RNA sequence: GGGGGGAACCUGGGGAACUGAAACAUCUCAGUACCCAGAGGAGAGGAAAGAGAAAUCGACUCCCUGAGUAGCGGCGAGCGA
RNA sequence: CUGUUGGGAAGCAGCGCCAGAGAGGGUGAAAGCCCCGUAGGCGAAAGGUGGGGGGAUAGGUGAGGGUACCCGAGUACCCCGUGGUUCGUGGAGCCAUGGGGGAAUCUGGGCGGACCACCGCCUAAGGCUAAGUACUCCGGGUGACCGAUAGCGCACCAGUACCGUGAGGGAAAGGUGAAAAGAACCCCGGGAGGGGAGUGAAAUAGAGCCUGAAACCGUGGGCUUACAAGCAGUCACGGCCCCGCAGGGGUUGUGGCGUGCCUAUUGAAGCAUGAGCCGGCGACUCACGGUCGUGGGCGAGCUUAAGCCGUUGAGGCGGAGGCGUAGGGAAACCGAGUCCGAACAGGGCGCAAGCGGCCGCAAAGUCCGCGGCCGUGGACCCGAAACCGGGC
RNA sequence: GCUGGGGCUAGGAGUGAAAAGCUAACCGAGCCCGGAGAUAGCUGGUUCUCCCCGAAAUGACUUUAGGGUCAGCCUCAGGCG
RNA sequence: GGAUGACCCCAGGCGGUAGGGGAGCGUUCCCGAUGCCGAUGAAGGCCGACCCGCGAGGGCGGCUGGAGGUAAGGGAAGUGC
RNA sequence: ACCCGGUGAAAUUGAACUGGCCGUGAAGAUGCGGCCUACCCGUGGCAGGACGAAAAGACCCCGUGGAGCUUUACUGCAGCC
């Protein structure tokens, strides 16, 4: 029952390591069965394709390769830092994701 | 498992105080009539076994 | 005195004889069994303590002495035990059976009997019987024997 | 064994009997700071004995600390470490032993 | 209510031989292997017509010791409370 | 968190913080503080369990006298045939029962190893009974357990392919990379394949994909070889070749010497065994018990077993019991003696036990560790022809 | 007489115009799985290095004789000298 | 000798199958390890005419390899073809 | 069968740089001694040698190994009385 993630499409996040340590963008997809994500314009690689309708008289293309989940951190839309989430119960008391730094929401 | 004592041995032999083995002299169970009084009587005395055979007998009585 | 100082005394852990391991080692090939015959074979050799070639064994030519007893059990009866005088020097006062047992002197469940090799210290002792000549050295050395039951 | 082990650690000066642990109610950094005033900054390993879940709890998690209760004093653990910091009832259980 | 199944484990009714005895037949292997019945989460046993010498213990089961003792045995090989 | 090296930090560096959490595992390499977790706590509407606590019900509970109504039948019991027991016909009881004979109802009856007496112990021929015990299909935890010829037969779509009419037998076969970025397009080619190009840190990581040994096949190079006789090497000298600057390495012309390895045997180069070659599996062990030796602990003593407690890689308890302190004798029995004997002859088997001035020192003995052996098990490893059982 | 289709008899057992023939390509006792790692006084085979000593193929007894027990001979630790 | 195997002087022994005794090398695993080496390159593989050891070996260097390895001292074995 | 093109096995194999005589040798030598002879490599043919291959001799002995058979061998059992 569910690979416990730590990220939602489309949290704005920070590639915390690798070729793109430092990039920041929106998680476009999550693939929990593989445990990796794809963030806007991160892990870009050239793929060769063929002369078919769709890519007609084609050549190469560019693709956004996924990235190992753990290797990416969520940015707080208040305190603005890279961070980690702790889980707060309200009075309701519903669960929320709240920046471990400031303490305010992350949606 | 535990070794078993050789019951045949424990019925024929004795371990002495100082390690010797001891048995009954053979040769007066029967056919006695003609045997000398000197023979008949000397076959009373227990005798000590010669060590190599005594020592072998010993290993057969682990618990004594 | 730490962990890499912990270390067995000189030869209190010998290495083990390892037959079957090449020439130089000393016992390879035959691995010390020499050549062929029953005694080489994986199995023995029958019991060297009695087998004598098929001969009548040196044990079983010997006769049998006295009562072997027979079904059902052994007769159960009053078993004794010898404790001397030279032994009771390690006490002063009265001496009893159960006491003597605890001393590591008497095998329990045997009826103590006192037999005198040695010198009788002025004591009161309590035995299930006394060797006639323990009675002697003990009485006349100022003591009191209690034949108990 | 148990005699000799301690006996060696003392003989080296690296033993130390303590009466009770000041500022420490089961909370690492406390102990950590207590130990500071104690004469051990953990540049040497510590075998630490007391029946006091509170003390040995703050005193767990540290590299240089081997925790123990006092009925569980054992000679591997003594030699295993560098510095024994026992304690007084710990000391009497250990003394109730060698008798 | 039964019927069939289920890795071993258990009880019951039957039940070997090679092997050991340096041959072999009583003896051994062994009431073992295995067939069959049955029961169950266990099974069997179980409130003395017991034990056996203490004028004593006090259902059964299982563990350690008793003890390789008492004994059994072509008094052999071995078997064994 | 930052910097730095690197394809890539988690490395190294600067400065910090958490720890009832520095178990473990991942993340482009080596992370207490990035991810999963870990310590510590929290959680059930439904199903199941519920031996703990709560309740209710079936259920249970006197003394003396008198009477002599009852107290398990083809049963006891006796005999014949067996079985069980340590008990193999033994002095052979006990408990079980196939065949015959066959009771009694407390002044009844069974047992205490033939039987008799006494002195006792117990109430047979109806049935049920938890727990403590066994196992491991399953699920969790942990390994001085294995790492793809190992570990299960099976890491892989294996009880499969395949083999057998059948019962049944029974395999092989894991790994690109961090990421498919899995090579567009171009050229020879029918294709397979390859050559550019393109990706990648790396493409002798290119899918027949980590590493990539050895046998085995080839191309290129140095020495050498067609008048020579050989277990193929060795010693010596010389030539040419390379590395170098009185030194090495390579090769081999001439000379001297020279009968493979293993095994089995009195004796083998042997025309006695085995081996095509390489690689990889392949044989002296384990437990309990003996007997020596040995390193330690204690010493007329030494030592716990099962279990109880404690910890979950903490040890403690437990003296039941075991060997040792006295032997001799079939035994009764006696004891530094005892046995044989009429002997207070004589013999057999025993006892005399270490150094100083209680201590020491050392040990009789015992406990543990280690080593050599022996007994019980398959007991160093492969090997029958056969015997027996259930099945096909 | 030969023959197709449908049937029955099997392991100390079947079937046999008799050969110990045949019973699923080897039958004086089938095949499979099990006892089972049966037993093999027999044959093979037994794996690194270097140091010290160093044999025997005799005697007695042996349902023994190419196997063993005791003695002879080698070796290691203690002791005497 | 000297002083408790430090190392020197001297004399002597040192063929060896069955077999006995000794001293060592290496492989897997454990404590040493929360450690220590390691992408400035682990284990493995391929060279070497160098260094140490009598030897089994162990060092050291170059190429390969691409994520492991693990000391002094001890322990345990599925330990050497 | 032989030559050319196409496809392409096998047992066996210690390694080979594998000649003759007379001797020698575990008693029948390409391999040892002394001579003798002999340029290197093949194709087709022949079977004297390699004590050629194959099958752990099937004959003979040995095994206190097995099995089928036999009877006035032993001891049992069925069956019959
Ligand atoms: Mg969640
Ligand atoms: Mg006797
Ligand atoms: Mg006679
Ligand atoms: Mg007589
Ligand atoms: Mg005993
Ligand atoms: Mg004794
Ligand atoms: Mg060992
Ligand atoms: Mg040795
Ligand atoms: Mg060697
Ligand atoms: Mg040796
Ligand atoms: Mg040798
Ligand atoms: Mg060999
Ligand atoms: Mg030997
Ligand atoms: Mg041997
Ligand atoms: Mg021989
Ligand atoms: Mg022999
Ligand atoms: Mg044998
Ligand atoms: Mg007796
Ligand atoms: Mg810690
Ligand atoms: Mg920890
Ligand atoms: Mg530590
Ligand atoms: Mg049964
Ligand atoms: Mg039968
Ligand atoms: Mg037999
Ligand atoms: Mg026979
Ligand atoms: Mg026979
Ligand atoms: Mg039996
Ligand atoms: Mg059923
Ligand atoms: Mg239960
Ligand atoms: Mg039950
Ligand atoms: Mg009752
Ligand atoms: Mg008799
Ligand atoms: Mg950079
Ligand atoms: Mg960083
Ligand atoms: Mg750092
Ligand atoms: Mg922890
Ligand atoms: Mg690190
Ligand atoms: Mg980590
Ligand atoms: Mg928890
Ligand atoms: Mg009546
Ligand atoms: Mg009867
Ligand atoms: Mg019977
Ligand atoms: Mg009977
Ligand atoms: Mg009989
Ligand atoms: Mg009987
Ligand atoms: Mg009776
Ligand atoms: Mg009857
Ligand atoms: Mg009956
Ligand atoms: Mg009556
Ligand atoms: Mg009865
Ligand atoms: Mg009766
Ligand atoms: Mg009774
Ligand atoms: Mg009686
Ligand atoms: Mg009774
Ligand atoms: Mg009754
Ligand atoms: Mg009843
Ligand atoms: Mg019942
Ligand atoms: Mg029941
Ligand atoms: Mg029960
Ligand atoms: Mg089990
Ligand atoms: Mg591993
Ligand atoms: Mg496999
Ligand atoms: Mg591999
Ligand atoms: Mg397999
Ligand atoms: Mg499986
Ligand atoms: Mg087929
Ligand atoms: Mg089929
Ligand atoms: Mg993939
Ligand atoms: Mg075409
Ligand atoms: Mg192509
Ligand atoms: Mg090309
Ligand atoms: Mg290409
Ligand atoms: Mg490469
Ligand atoms: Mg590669
Ligand atoms: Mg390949
Ligand atoms: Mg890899
Ligand atoms: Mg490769
Ligand atoms: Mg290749
Ligand atoms: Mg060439
Ligand atoms: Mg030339
Ligand atoms: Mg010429
Ligand atoms: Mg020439
Ligand atoms: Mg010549
Ligand atoms: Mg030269
Ligand atoms: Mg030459
Ligand atoms: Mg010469
Ligand atoms: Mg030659
Ligand atoms: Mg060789
Ligand atoms: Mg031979
Ligand atoms: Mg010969
Ligand atoms: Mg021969
Ligand atoms: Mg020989
Ligand atoms: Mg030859
Ligand atoms: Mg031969
Ligand atoms: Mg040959
Ligand atoms: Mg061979
Ligand atoms: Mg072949
Ligand atoms: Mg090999
Ligand atoms: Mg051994
Ligand atoms: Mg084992
Ligand atoms: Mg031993
Ligand atoms: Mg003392
Ligand atoms: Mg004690
Ligand atoms: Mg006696
Ligand atoms: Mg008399
Ligand atoms: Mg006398
Ligand atoms: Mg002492
Ligand atoms: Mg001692
Ligand atoms: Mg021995
Ligand atoms: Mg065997
Ligand atoms: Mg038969
Ligand atoms: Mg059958
Ligand atoms: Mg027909
Ligand atoms: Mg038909
Ligand atoms: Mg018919
Ligand atoms: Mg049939
Ligand atoms: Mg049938
Ligand atoms: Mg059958
Ligand atoms: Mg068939
Ligand atoms: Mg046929
Ligand atoms: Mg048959
Ligand atoms: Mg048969
Ligand atoms: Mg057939
Ligand atoms: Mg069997
Ligand atoms: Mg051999
Ligand atoms: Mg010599
Ligand atoms: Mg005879
Ligand atoms: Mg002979
Ligand atoms: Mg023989
Ligand atoms: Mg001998
Ligand atoms: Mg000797
Ligand atoms: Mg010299
Ligand atoms: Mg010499
Ligand atoms: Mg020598
Ligand atoms: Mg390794
Ligand atoms: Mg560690
Ligand atoms: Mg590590
Ligand atoms: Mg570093
Ligand atoms: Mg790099
Ligand atoms: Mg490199
Ligand atoms: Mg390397
Ligand atoms: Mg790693
Ligand atoms: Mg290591
Ligand atoms: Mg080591
Ligand atoms: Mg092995
Ligand atoms: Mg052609
Ligand atoms: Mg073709
Ligand atoms: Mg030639
Ligand atoms: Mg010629
Ligand atoms: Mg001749
Ligand atoms: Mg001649
Ligand atoms: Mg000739
Ligand atoms: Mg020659
Ligand atoms: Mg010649
Ligand atoms: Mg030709
Ligand atoms: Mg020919
Ligand atoms: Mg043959
Ligand atoms: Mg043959
Ligand atoms: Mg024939
Ligand atoms: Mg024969
Ligand atoms: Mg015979
Ligand atoms: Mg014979
Ligand atoms: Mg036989
Ligand atoms: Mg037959
Ligand atoms: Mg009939
Ligand atoms: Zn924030």
């Amino acid at each position: 029952m569910r690979v416990k993630m730590h990220v939602k499409k489309g949290d704005t996040v920070l590639v915390a390591s690798g070729k793109y340590k430092g990039r920041v963008g929106k998680v476009k997809e999550v693939l929990p069965k593989k445990y990796a994500v794809i963030v806007e314009g991160v892990n870009i690689v050239k793929k060769a394709v063929r002369v078919s309708p769709k890519y007609p008289q084609g050549g190469f293309i560019e693709k956004e390769a996924p990235l190992h989940a753990s290797k990416v951190r969520p940015i707080c839309p208040a305190c603005g830092k890279p961070t980690r989430v702790r889980k707060k119960f309200l009075e309701n008391g519903k669960k929320i994701r709240v920046c471990a730094k400031c303490g305010g929401a992350l949606d | 498992p535990k070794m078993k004592t050789h019951k045949g041995a424990k019925k024929r032999v004795k371990i002495t105080a100082s390690g010797k083995v001891v048995a009954m002299k053979t040769g007066k169970r029967h056919l006695n009539w003609q045997k000398s009084g000197k023979e008949i009587r000397q076959k009373g005395r227990k005798f000590v076994l010669a060590k190599p055979e005594a020592e072998r007998i010993k290993l057969l009585l682990p618990y004594e | 005195m730490k962990l890499s100082d912990l270390r067995p005394n000189p030869g209190a852990n010998k290495r083990r004889k390892r037959v079957g391991r090449g020439p130089g080692s000393g016992h390879g090939k035959t691995a010390t069994r020499g050549h062929k015959g029953q005694k080489s074979r994986s199995g023995g050799l029958k019991d060297p303590r009695r087998f004598e070639g098929g001969r009548s064994t040196t044990l079983m030519r010997l006769p049998k002495r006295g009562m072997q007893g027979q079904v059902p059990g052994e007769i159960k009866r009053p078993r004794y035990q010898g404790v001397n005088l030279k032994d009771l020097a390690r006490f002063e006062g009265e001496v009893t059976p159960e006491l003597l047992v605890r001393a590591g002197l008497l095998k329990k469940g045997y009826r103590l009997k006192i037999l005198g090799e040695g010198e009788a210290k002025p004591l009161k002792v309590v035995a299930h019987a006394f060797s006639k000549s323990a009675l002697e050295k003990l009485k006349a050395a100022g003591g009191e024997p209690v034949l108990l039951e | 064994g148990l005699a000799m082990a301690v006996a060696d650690r003392a003989r080296e000066g690296k033993l130390l009997l303590v009466e009770a642990f000041a500022g420490v109610n089961g909370k690492t950094k406390e102990f950590l700071a207590w130990a500071k005033e104690a004469g051990l900054d953990g540049s040497e390993s510590v075998l630490l004995v007391t029946g006091n879940e509170l003390v040995r709890r703050a005193a767990r998690n540290l590299p240089w600390v081997v925790t123990l209760a006092p009925e569980g004093l054992n000679v591997y653990d003594i030699v295993r470490t560098e510095r024994l910091v026992m304690d007084l009832d710990a000391w009497e259980v250990f003394q109730n032993r060698i008798g």
